[PDB]
């Protein structure tokens, strides 16, 4: 139809603006149309939004500045536009530093109609901007972690029994630390006298294995070299060679009993190192030698003790569990509680969006409250919003609403003098549903108004409110279930008629794709394309991105269906089906997105864009023309035996009001097909030249009128044996033949909903008082031999009908005898004078119609006489009403009707 | 019923009851050569004998029909007979196909165990790592060649499905003192094998895992098990897929929440380690996609789910033919009896389905599966029988109906659901007529140039007539109809130039 598939515009396939979605945006001040496309961020293109223009027969895309910049992985971009501006939201991950959770919501920016910034909004910490009393109108990854190193002495002064106690204390401390801490590992070395490396924090991932490794230690014992142990810890344990985190909190735990002796390194040397510009150190010096000698000062130098928090002097290993709690208190991390209720952390606000007006937007929140869903009604200037959801009345229905995904799709229904927000919940009760915000008092909640019927079909994932006649009030709502299953994932669109009195929904129609495609995903994308067909009625495009998937040689797949809106609703069948194969090679998922209603090619007619996964396709709309034909027969009445030239003055005229078709029939060609005497088996008229009534490709170019001069001749002598008393009907069958190639301007297309033929009739002057019609009266005077009887006394029931014609002339008159099938004719008698033909049909089970072919144009003012002798066909019937009706039908221009009835009564039940 | 037609081909295409006659110019008694298309009696009584009329009737010929044999020991069991038939049907005529199905005993079965590992299945895994020997022994009672495999799934490893915190990605468990593995989407752990020791060892090597949201990515695992035939190890025997979970599943539109726009492409994506590593690049499969893949692979899913998840999988099994749903215990302690009950309820049922009918062709079934005389009603899209016993042979009556014509011999592929056995129907349409009466430029019909091209002799363009003898005498004179009754009394119908009667009365006198 309108869409000019032969000349599309494509963005380059190199994926510079790798297209996820595409829409057309117009500024209603300068009438400037753009081709905003959304892309996933990469190294080449970081921007989420680009603006594309048709320059020099090519789509050139430029990034739109002042929009939020995605970071890292692609998480989701939504862009919606209205006459109030363009709204773009990106899903942003924010990780809480002191928590094992994460926030996943949207950072939105509102642009003006000229793509200039208006407002910015991030919905992290949503409870701050959540004022619930604002009445709704409704028209009324680096890891910080923690790393702990334990230095366990194993000198010869320690007996083997004490080694077991120290090992058990170390294991218990590690277990309690793992209980209270999560993102924090352990490592240790054996401070026995030979510097050996035990399991490091690389092996600390497997906690159970680390416990066994700790339990598998053995004390050798050479000499207490504390400084060497610290230096080895610095060189191996805390170095990133085995995965140590650079910014991890480093805690040193030293439990020693013997002072430094035979140590080449100095204790004061290893502590004053440049790498120790902030490191936690602890010294739990069990031993009476510390209390009784100078080596207490050695203990103090081991670990800094500003408040004596690190210094832990104990008398024996039996109190290790006694001071384990104190040791845990100042080292453990108290990381944020994990398992808190999911209210707004993963609400994903801005998943779907809708601009309500200049300052207000409607943002979907799929993940709020355990993925129950919702919608944020946000005012961008006051920076305050309120949350709308199902508002369950208990704890059973709060859990029953979870994972319903409300706010997956959000739309607005426009009414006489009020608005109505709607939201889709594509897995509500596993079918999907459409919720509508119904206000009462000051609390507004989404209640279900429509539901799906198939499990997993995703009913309500796509919402398309359609206002057909553009009066400001939506007439239809299109709801898609794109994964509807018959044999594969076919797709289904539900058309709902909005009631004008209250706003209720009635299922008008169910739409489907072309048969023979088990995988289509019909309805995955739908949009109101404005007016494409130039009839001032909104039309709809529905994409099926999976049609033809799995084709050989990597063929393009996907389809778009165009539905023209009529005064009674949408079309029964799509006017157009644009397959990706006929657009361009290598188009994957053609039909993922669509938008239209604005002129981007400069021709003045609004055209569309279709987004594939990776590219955006732009199609221009063709002008629509409707022609008006007219004959001007010169004789205007064929005389008796004319045998003369009949002059024809065909004159095609452009009846369309689509201005002047710009380079339209300037290049397209009209194609006539004159069908003289259509319907008659033996035509009594034919064209003088047989080459001007089979196909005639004439060039129109300039001018709104194309006139011709044809000629009609009789056929092979034109004997009047046929029905000369009937108008000869001639059918003009025009057609449009577009050229081949890339035309600079779109070529016109005939209107699909106007029939392209112009049947005209020239009348034979019927020989009568008025030589344009012969009307005669068919009077009948049938006589009944006997009115009725029963029980074999009927014998041969007899009837007699005599048809009398005494008017001007009777032409192909008809008979009609209506008698019940309870009686049957043994013999039938024809009217002798004259031998008038009568094609009597067989009896019928229903009310009898003996449409006998009496009359014929030859019929003079004579009369007929038909004799009928009936007998019951082994049937007995009681008294009835309306008796037997006989009708005479004349097929002239003026119809004369004759009616006759008999009397029937027998007195025998 | 039947009306006068120009030629034999159009006459037979008009109605199945037409009985076009081909006698050598016996219409040389004042009759137009276009009224030889009526029923059998009106053409047998009117001139031509049994030899000189051709009423074409379609037929079916069996190409290969091997007998229903129960292999040797579950080895070469043939269950569907016949296996290739050629059906030629005249438009408008029924064609009855007799399809027999035998439930051979000891038919081999492959059972792939596809487990959920979302930390609510810790005790379930503890039981399953020992239940392998019991499962193999119990399944060996109904069949002799049984092979079992193991797989697992958690979810797609992106937000909001699993917590992608690096510390919570290595250890997705609430506490660090217990052993568990990082979340994955589908890990093919064990290929279908006949020894239970490998099952025990491989499943015991596995650990529990965890994710963030309640629904799981089990559809990805189901699709990858159905598609990756070489890696799973499926054979051409009955295939069971035991799907055990205690929560719902993600469907095709759910991946958009994680920024996943690419539809699942229906290709095998298992790497060398058995992992479905590129699962974050495709969305979840849909119910329709999963059902199509399962039907195309002849795999019968068994959903062993808990009581809280039962209705969802009941709906899903209503959407999937040849599926079973059982109620799983909180620790999978009843999974073997559940599997046995599901397998018995699946084997007791026999279904016959058609691949795809060509335009204008209709199919109907008559499930005669108890008693050689008792058959149920017609007009169904499936040859369904339940409670079929071992060694019992069922019968299906498949009726084929073509309306206009079929240009190409489209192959029909009737098959029994859950079995690789197939019945190929070569569907030709007998809508061309060969009465053999046609002779090129026959001297007997017409004059000089021109050929009959049909049973009726085609008039030569040089002159009009039966043999071009009379251009207008035979064509124009209507006295031949006016001869049509006396003494017929209505019990006999009129004949052109005569009155035809029946019931011991005949001829114009009748
Ligand atoms: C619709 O949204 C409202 C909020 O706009 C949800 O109400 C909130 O529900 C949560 C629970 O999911 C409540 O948190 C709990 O509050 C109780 C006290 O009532 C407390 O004991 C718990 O520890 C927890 O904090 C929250 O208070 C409540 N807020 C309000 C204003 O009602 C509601 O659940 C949503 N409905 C659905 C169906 O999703
Ligand atoms: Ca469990
Ligand atoms: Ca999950
Ligand atoms: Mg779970």
């Amino acid at each position: 139809f309108n869409v000019d598939v032969a000349r599309p515009w494509l963005t380059p396939k190199g994926g510079a603006p790798f297209v996820l979605s595409s829409l057309l945006h117009q500024d209603p001040s300068t009438n400037q149309t753009w081709l905003l496309v959304t892309s996933p961020r990469t190294k080449r293109t970081p921007g989420p939004l680009h603006r594309c223009s048709l320059v020099q027969d090519e789509i050139l895309c430029h990034p739109v500045e002042h929009v939020p910049i995605p970071k890292g992985r692609h998480r989701g971009v939504t862009v919606v536009r209205s006459h109030h501006g363009v709204l773009i939201c990106i899903q942003v991950l924010v990780r809480r530093p002191h928590s094992l959770s994460s926030e996943l919501t949207g950072t939105c920016s509102l642009l003006g109609p000229d793509l200039r910034p208006q407002a910015q909004a991030n919905f992290f910490d949503l409870e701050n901007l959540l004022d619930p009393d604002a009445r709704v109108d409704t028209g009324d990854e680096e890891e910080a972690g923690t790393e702990i190193a334990i230095i366990l002495d194993g000198s010869g002064s320690i007996d083997p029994p004490d080694f077991q106690r120290a090992k058990d204390f170390i294991s218990n401390m590690m277990r309690n630390f793992y209980e209270k801490c999560f993102e924090c590992n352990f490592a240790l070395v054996q401070y026995g006298g030979v510097i050996q490396t035990e399991f490091d924090l690389r092996d600390s991932q497997d906690v159970m294995a680390s416990l066994a490794r700790v339990q598998n230690i053995t004390q050798v014992g050479s000499v207490t070299k504390t400084a060497s142990a610290m230096q080895h810890v610095l060189d191996s344990i805390f170095t990133s060679s085995h995965g140590s985190r650079r910014k991890a909190s480093k805690v040193m735990v030293v439990l020693t009993d013997g002072g430094i002796f035979e140590d080449p390194l100095n204790l004061t040397t290893v502590i004053n190192s440049p790498k120790m510009q902030g490191v936690e150190r602890f010294a739990i010096g069990v031993g009476e030698e510390f209390k009784s000698a100078r080596t207490a000062r050695e203990l103090n130098l081991i670990a800094s003790d500003p408040d004596e928090t690190h210094a832990f002097k104990v008398t024996n290993y039996m109190a290790l569990d006694g001071l384990l709690s104190k040791l845990r208190y100042n080292i453990i991390s108290m990381e944020g509680t994990v398992g808190d209720a999911l209210h707004y952390q993963l609400a994903q606000i801005g998943f779907s969006a809708q601009i309500l007006d200049e300052r207000q937007v409607l943002l979907g929140a799929v993940g709020a409250f355990d993925w129950s869903g919702g919608a944020l009604l946000y005012d961008t200037r006051s920076r305050r919003g309120r949350f709308l959801n199902q508002t369950a009345a208990a704890a059973a229905d709060a859990e029953a609403a979870q994972y319903s995904y409300l706010g997956y799709a959000v739309a607005v229904l426009h009414k006489t003098c009020s608005l109505s927000y709607i939201a889709g919940a594509p897995r509500y009760k596993h079918h999907g549903a459409v919720f509508e915000l119904q206000k009462e008092g000051r609390e507004a909640s989404f209640l279900p108004v429509l539901e799906g019927e198939q499990m997993g079909s995703y009913f309500g994932s796509e919402l398309c409110p359609v206002d057909i006649d553009m009066d400001g009030s939506t007439d239809f709502l299109l709801v898609a279930a794109p994964f509807y299953h018959v044999h594969g994932e076919e797709g289904r669109v539900y058309v709902y008629r909005l009631s004008e009195q209250d706003g209720s929904f009635s299922l008008a129609r169910i739409l489907s794709g072309h048969p023979g495609f088990t995988n289509a995903r019909f309805g995955f994308a739908m949009a109101a394309m404005g007016d494409l067909s130039q009839d001032k009625l909104t039309d709809v495009a529905i994409g099926a991105p999976l049609e033809g998937f799995g084709a050989d040689d990597g063929a393009s797949f996907g389809s778009v269906y165009i539905y023209n809106g009529h005064w009674d609703g949408l079309s029964a069948s799509p006017s157009q089906r644009i397959r990706a194969s006929t657009v361009a090679p290598g188009l994957q998922y053609f039909g993922m997105s669509m938008a239209g209603g604005f002129d981007i090619s400069g021709d003045g007619l609004a055209d569309i864009t279709v987004g594939t996964l990776g590219q955006a396709v732009v199609f221009r709309s063709r002008p629509v023309v409707r022609l008006k034909v007219s004959m001007a027969f010169t004789p205007s009445a064929l005389p008796i035996g004319f045998n003369g030239v009949v002059n024809v003055r065909l004159c095609f005229e452009i009846s369309s009001v689509t201005t002047a078709s710009e380079s339209g029939l300037r290049e397209a060609l009209l194609n006539f097909t004159l069908d003289v005497d259509v319907g008659k088996q033996r035509r009594r008229l034919q064209c003088s030249d047989v080459r001007s009534c089979l196909g005639c490709l004439r060039e129109w170019s300039s001018g709104s009128q194309l006139c011709e001069d044809l000629l009609l001749m009789p056929t092979e002598g034109e004997l009047c044996e046929e029905d000369c008393f009937s108008n000869a009907s001639v059918k003009v069958s025009y057609q449009l033949q577009t050229p081949e190639g890339q035309t600079d301007h779109p070529q016109p297309i005939l209107d699909r909903y106007t029939e392209p033929f112009a049947i005209f009739q020239l009348p034979y002057e019927k020989a009568c008082k008025n030589k344009l019609f012969c009307v005669a009266e068919l009077q009948l005077a049938t006589t009944v031999s006997q009115q009725e009887l029963v029980v074999g006394l009927t014998k041969e029931l007899t009837l007699n009908i005599n048809l009398t014609n005494s008017g001007e002339d009777s032409y192909m008159t008809s008979m009609a005898l209506n008698y019940p099938r309870n009686l049957q004719l043994k013999r039938m008698q024809k009217p002798p004078s004259p031998n008038i033909q009568c094609d009597d049909p067989q009896p019928v089970a229903s009310v009898l119609i003996m449409n006998c072919r009496i009359g014929h144009p030859v019929l003079k003012r004579s009369s007929a006489h038909v004799s009928v002798v009936w007998q019951l066909e082994e049937n007995a019937f009681p008294n009835r009403t309306a008796d037997i009706t006989v009708t005479v039908t004349n097929s002239n221009e003026r119809r004369s009707l004759a009616n006759e009835t008999h009397t029937l009564q027998f007195r025998h039940g | 019923s039947c009306q006068p037609a120009p030629s034999c081909q159009k006459c037979i295409l008009s109605h199945p009851s037409c009985a076009w006659c081909k006698q050598l110019n016996f219409t040389a008694s004042g009759e137009a050569e276009a009224r030889r298309c009526a029923r059998r009696e009106e053409l047998l009584a009117r001139g031509c004998p049994l030899e000189e009329l051709e009423e074409p009737r379609g037929q079916q010929e069996v190409l290969q029909d091997q007998p229903l044999s129960q292999g040797a020991r579950g080895e070469g069991a043939t269950q569907l007979a016949p296996q290739r038939v050629r059906v030629t049907l005249r438009p408008g005529e029924p064609q009855q196909l007799q399809v027999r199905f035998l439930r051979a005993e000891g038919y081999p079965v492959d059972l792939y165990y596809l487990m959920d590992l979302s930390y609510s299945m810790k005790d379930d895994l503890e039981r399953v790592r020992q239940l392998g020997h019991a499962l193999l022994v119990r399944l060996q009672e109904v069949t002799h060649s049984v092979r079992i495999g193991f797989g697992s799934f958690v979810d797609k490893t992106v937000l909001p499905f699993v917590s992608t915190v690096p510390s919570k990605l290595r250890h997705p468990c609430p506490t660090r003192l217990e052993r568990c593995q990082s979340p994955f989407s589908f890990h093919h752990v064990l290929s279908l094998t006949g020894d239970a020791q490998a099952f025990e060892r491989e499943v015991g090597r596995q650990s529990v895992s965890g994710n963030l949201d309640s629904p799981e990515g089990g559809f990805d695992a189901i699709l990858q098990a159905a598609l990756c035939q070489e890696q799973i190890g499926w054979r051409n025997v009955s295939r069971l897929l035991v799907f055990t979970s205690d929560d719902t599943f993600h469907t095709a539109g759910d991946g958009k929440l994680g920024g996943i726009f690419m539809p699942s492409d229906g290709h095998c994506h298992l790497d060398s380690n058995g992992l479905y590593s590129r699962s974050t690049e495709f969305d979840y499969p849909s119910v329709g996609q999963v059902a199509q893949a399962l039907s195309a692979a002849n795999i019968q899913p068994i959903f062993a789910v808990t009581s809280a998840a039962l209705p969802v999988y009941q709906e899903l099994s209503k959407l999937i033919p040849k599926s079973a749903v059982g109620e799983l215990s909180e620790d999978s302690s009843n999974v073997v009896q559940l599997i046995m009950d599901a397998y018995n309820s699946l084997s007791s049922t026999v279904t016959l389905e058609h691949s795809s009918l060509p335009p204008g062709v209709h199919i109907s079934y008559e499930s005669q599966c108890e008693g050689p005389e008792k058959r149920e009603g017609k007009a169904e899209d499936r040859g369904q029988c339940n409670h079929v016993r071992i060694n019992q042979t069922v019968t299906f009556w498949v009726s084929l109906q073509a309306t206009h014509c079929l240009p190409e011999p489209h192959l029909l592929r009737l098959r029994a659901l859950g079995f690789s056995e197939e019945l190929i129907v070569e569907l030709h349409t007998l809508c061309d007529c060969n009465c053999s009466d046609t002779q090129p430029q026959a001297p007997h019909c017409s004059d000089g140039q021109g050929h009959l091209q049909c049973g009726v002799c085609s008039c030569a363009p040089g002159r009009l007539g039966r043999l071009c003898e009379c251009s207008v005498a035979e064509l124009s004179s209507p006295d031949l109809e006016s001869g049509c009754g006396p003494l017929c009394s209505g019990k006999g119908h009129c004949q052109c130039g005569r009155c035809s009667c029946s019931g011991q009365s005949s001829g114009h006198l009748c």
